[PDB]
RNA sequence: UAGUCGGGUGAUUAGCCAGACUCUAACUUAUUGAACGUAUU
């Protein structure tokens, strides 16, 4: 499954707050933020797959962008949601802020 | 004492190994060299100067056999038979004694698997107890390493022991001598019909460390492999491959100099992502700046997977999603391992396993695969097109060339690529009193599967319970019993055979052929008796 | 791979003019009554009973535009485009698996005799000739390469087993050389010579037999 | 109903094969179904009575120093009652007998 | 599935097409079918089903068409429960049956 | 081919040289006791 904006309205009023939840979902916005328009970025794809054996892992990582692209211009008005990058850089600055000793 | 010494000077391992625990450099020495040296042959393969093989295996009134003896072939030995002669049986009895050498690398005075008081002593047999003797072959300093397994039948008073010092007095010289100088280790792994599960990326073993050396001995003889292991250990390889900066130094000024080589060439679309790239690239040189020895071990398993799986050419580990895949291109096509059928993951199973095993046990070797074991493989055919069965058993010697490899199969096909010496095979009428298993008379290495079939498998080739497969014998017949001539119930088969198999059919052109044959024989018969 | 004897040239090849015209216009069921009096109802190229056809341009028409509704040219191939893909020898193999050949550097049936060039083994490969070097040696290997007349299981297999099934014979007819006199053996293998033209795999059992 | 073995998914209907099965020999349906070799051919001893035939055949039929050789290595490999050994036997005879016929026209 | 399903309770539902797994990688479409057409006798020489599933973006929902299985299945189901017929066998044996034997032979629940 | 037997050489349990053998097919063992060989008397 591929995570939606009201999945915050999920088990929020009993079940919320269970570090392991925190561990997993983490570790997955790090390997996804490790690492342009659809038309440009349809180009750099073709002109990738045209050039593919060093460049196939830029490829992948490529389509990768295209499809979340693709995606995220087929996501509904009421489904709209901030970048994984941006989403990860704010919650890692809340528990900077808040946890005691935790820098 | 002057006793070993003698021994010792005379090249004998044991009491080499004995004078250095007793003494505790000359000795130890000794042992390792016992243990290290070979060299590299003609063709490039590294040979030990100790070769480590099972000679002989004998079984007493164990599960279907009264006394059964066979002796093994140094590296292929063959076994067949129809269902139910004890092929499987055989592979289970050497597993157990293995596992005696297992038990006792991994822990001094450890304790390796047994015979089952309720289903493994035979039947009918007067003497409630069985024995399976093995004898084992180390160089010509160890030539003999007898270990005898037993059990007496539930609820006989009487308690069969069984004899297994030999074993762990060789696993504890391995054991000791690794411990103080790191030495290459056995491989043992038996892959019987079990290995065929289906797969699951998910359920993870929390019970061990998966980059630990001994880990290469977990679940070795259990049956199944641990091919998830294999897929933690390979992103693990991958993991700590990408970490390294000065390979991903390279990788990433090998991908500067690929984008460099296109925007050259007139592609200006990648100028924005070459800037990006050669910025990366400025940054990791300028990161503190220093091979891997995991980067070759996944090099390694790599080779040997895309070498013997005919279909997989390529595999990696993708992150990119967010969960870690290991992906494949088989058949030109990049998919899953859970996207493969049941043949190609249960075959790439086995020789990943096999392979993860020896790169861990082998880290002193140029080429860890031609490290020495013994492996066990039930129904090596298991699963596989007529096509891979005509490639399998080379591409696993060319693989392993040092390992005894131990094998059953059903299969003519496979047989056709086989020596009549590596095989062992069941007499059709036995009943359990054979004593020693023998070759094949026939050679089957490049025979064809028709041969195969009728005079190793005594198999006929038509199906005996079709009335089809009779015609073209009873057409024959009436030929000869009406002097070569075709009468009226030849032509009514005749006319039966083409109808049924049609104008151009082997059957067809068969009939055809006697007929001009019996002909020309009548012929010369007139000529004669004129 | 047998010579061919080409004769007498049809009348609809006359109305079609190559470059305007395409070749899927033209009415099929009027080439094949010549072709078939040609061939036999067997293939050109490997020899096997026809039951799955199709018309071959020797010379492609992609390569070759300006040969497309000529005489020459057209040969009764075995296997059919429409029916199915994975075909795997003769017309099909020359096109798609094949790729790269000089289409000069193969055996035209009709004009050459192929028997110069090609011999069959009784088991059932078929080789370049005993003693040829250069131009002769490359035009026998291409013409194997490209029709694919080993490398296709299918027709190795039942081209091996045809002259396997004869060899009875071929071993036994030699033995009565030395009973019989020359007027009685020579009738003999004239008639088993004369029964293998209505045989699939001809040149094949021709080089049994001779 | 079999698949063509050059499929790349795009087949649209699976297939009878053209040869009958029931009662058929093994070897045939080998080749003829399922687009097997009846010899294995990445074995040189698969190869040794192709080689020897046409050894024989560029000697003029005569056992040669070279098609002895290899007349020796099929007999020892495959033994003397071997129907490999029996074929290079026929292979001899038939082909020193057109010889023989070549020579007296 | 879908059969065995409804005869076994009304409305029951048999399995459905994966979407990670059942529909091909490069589809254009975005969805699979599977399409079946069962015969029993000349009374119903044409009973069609249809399972239908579409991939994760959705842009159109394609759903499966078992009407006709469903209605079958009540067949022998209703008319079993008056009077009891002989009802069809539906079985897989897939390479998973291949599997050790458990010894321990459990209760008699019944 | 391989394994085996072993006459010679060799500061010698190695290596090298020579000759031979081949039932599917050796794996060199244990004392103070017993027996045998040698020493002692
Ligand atoms: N304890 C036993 N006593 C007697 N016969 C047994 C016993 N255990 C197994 N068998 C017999 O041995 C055979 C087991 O075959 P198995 O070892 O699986 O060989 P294979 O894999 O060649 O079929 C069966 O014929 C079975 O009846
Ligand atoms: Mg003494
Ligand atoms: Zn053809």
């Amino acid at each position: 499954r591929r995570e939606e904006r009201f999945d915050a309205y999920s088990q929020t009023l009993g079940g919320a707050g269970r570090f392991d939840h925190f561990v997993e979902w983490y570790i997955y916005l790090h390997k996804r933020t490790v690492s342009s328009s659809i038309k440009e970025l349809e180009q750099q794809v073709n002109d990738l797959q045209r050039t593919v054996v060093s460049v196939k892992s830029l490829l992948e990582q490529m389509k990768f962008k295209l499809s979340e692209a693709i995606e995220r211009n087929d996501a509904a008005v009421s489904s709209r949601v901030l970048t994984e990058s941006v989403q990860k850089s704010i919650v890692e600055k809340a528990i900077c802020s808040v946890v005691p000793s935790i820098s | 004492t002057k006793q070993y010494e003698r021994k010792a000077k005379g090249g004998n391992l044991l009491s080499a190994f004995e004078l250095y625990q007793r003494n505790s450099g000359e000795w130890f020495e000794m042992c390792r060299d016992y243990i290290q040296d070979g060299h590299v042959d003609e063709s490039g393969i590294f040979r030990p100067d100790n070769a480590f093989y099972l000679r002989r295996l004998t079984l007493k009134d164990f599960r279907r056999f009264s006394l059964l003896e066979i002796k093994l072939e140094e590296d292929l030995t063959v076994i067949i038979g129809n269902n139910g002669k004890g092929k499987t049986s055989i592979l289970y009895a050497i597993a157990k004694t293995l596992s005696w050498f297992v038990a006792n690398i991994l822990k001094e005075g450890g304790s390796g698997q047994r015979l089952s008081e309720m289903t493994d002593i035979k039947n009918d047999a007067e003497d409630r107890y069985s024995d399976v003797s093995s004898t084992f072959f180390f160089g010509k300093g160890l030539k003999s390493v007898p270990i005898r397994l037993s059990r007496s039948a539930l609820g006989t008073a009487e308690r069969r022991d069984s004899e297994v010092k030999p074993a762990k007095d060789l696993a504890d010289i391995w054991r000791v001598i690794n411990e103080v100088n790191t030495i290459n280790l056995p491989t043992f792994a038996l892959y019987n019909v079990e290995r065929s599960q289906p797969f699951n990326r998910n359920i993870k073993d929390n019970t061990g460390r998966r980059e630990e050396r001994f880990d290469a001995y977990s679940q070795t003889l259990g049956g199944a492999g641990r091919f998830d292991h294999f897929v933690e250990w390979y992103i693990y390889l991958h993991k700590r491959t990408v970490s390294d900066i000065s390979s991903s130094i390279k990788e990433l000024e090998q991908q500067v100099n690929d984008l460099q080589r296109t925007v050259d060439g007139g592609m200006v679309s990648v100028k924005s992502l070459l800037e990006q790239m050669k910025f990366k690239l400025s940054e990791a040189i300028e990161r503190n700046d220093a091979v891997l020895t995991e980067s070759v071990q996944k090099s390694i398993v790599e080779k040997a997977i895309c070498s013997v799986v005919p279909s997989i050419s390529n595999i990696w580990v993708e992150m990119i999603t967010g969960s870690d895949l290991v992906k494949v291109t088989n058949d030109g096509h990049d998919v899953t391992i859970d996207q493969l059928s049941d043949g190609q993951r249960v075959f790439l199973s086995l020789v990943a396993d096999l392979a993860r095993r020896m790169v861990m046990l082998n880290p002193l070797l140029e080429n860890p695969l031609e490290g020495r074991g013994i492996v066990l493989i039930d129904e090596i055919e298991l699963h596989l097109h007529p096509k891979w069965q005509q490639e399998v058993i080379l591409n696993l010697r060319s693989a392993f060339p040092n390992i005894q490899f131990i094998i059953t199969t059903h299969s003519p096909i496979v047989l056709s690529t086989i020596e009549k010496r590596c095989i062992r095979e069941f007499e059709p009428n036995d009943d359990g009193d054979q004593s020693f298993l023998d070759s094949p008379d026939m050679q089957t290495k490049g025979s064809e599967n028709a041969q195969i079939l009728e005079q190793v498998m005594n198999v006929h080739s038509t199906p005996p319970g079709i009335a089809e497969s009779h015609w073209l014998g009873n057409f024959e017949l009436l030929l000869l019993d009406n002097s070569g001539e075709l009468d009226n119930h030849s032509q009514v088969l005749y006319d039966q055979i083409k109808a049924h198999f049609g104008i151009d059919s082997i059957e067809l052109k068969k009939a055809d052929s006697l007929i001009r044959i019996n002909k020309m024989k009548n012929k010369l018969n007139k000529i004669r008796a004129e | 791979m047998r010579e061919l004897a080409r004769l007498e040239r049809p009348e609809i090849l006359d109305q079609y003019i190559a470059g305007q015209n395409d070749w899927m216009e033209i009415d099929q069921s009027a080439v094949w009554p010549k072709l078939t009096e040609m061939q036999g109802g067997f293939c050109a190229y490997c020899e096997c009973r026809l039951n799955r056809c199709h018309i071959e341009h020797f010379r492609p028409r992609g390569k070759f535009p300006a040969l497309t509704f000529i005489w020459n040219n057209l040969f009764g191939s075995c296997g059919d485009s429409r029916k199915s893909g994975g075909w795997s020898r003769c017309g099909i193999y020359k096109d798609n698996g094949a790729g790269a050949y000089n289409a000069d550097d193969l055996i035209k049936p009709d004009e050459e005799n192929p028997d110069d060039y090609l011999l069959f083994l009784t088991t059932g490969e078929v080789v370049p000739a005993i003693g040829l070097t250069g131009r002769a040696l490359k035009k026998a290997q291409e013409t194997i390469r490209v029709f694919n007349l080993n490398g296709d299981i299918k027709l190795f297999g039942s081209r091996r087993t045809a002259v396997q099934a004869i060899m009875p014979n071929v071993e036994y007819l030699y033995t009565l050389l030395e009973e019989f006199d020359e007027d009685d053996w020579n009738e003999m293998l004239r008639d088993e010579l004369e029964k293998i033209e209505s045989d699939e795999y001809k040149t094949a059992l021709k080089h049994a037999w001779t």
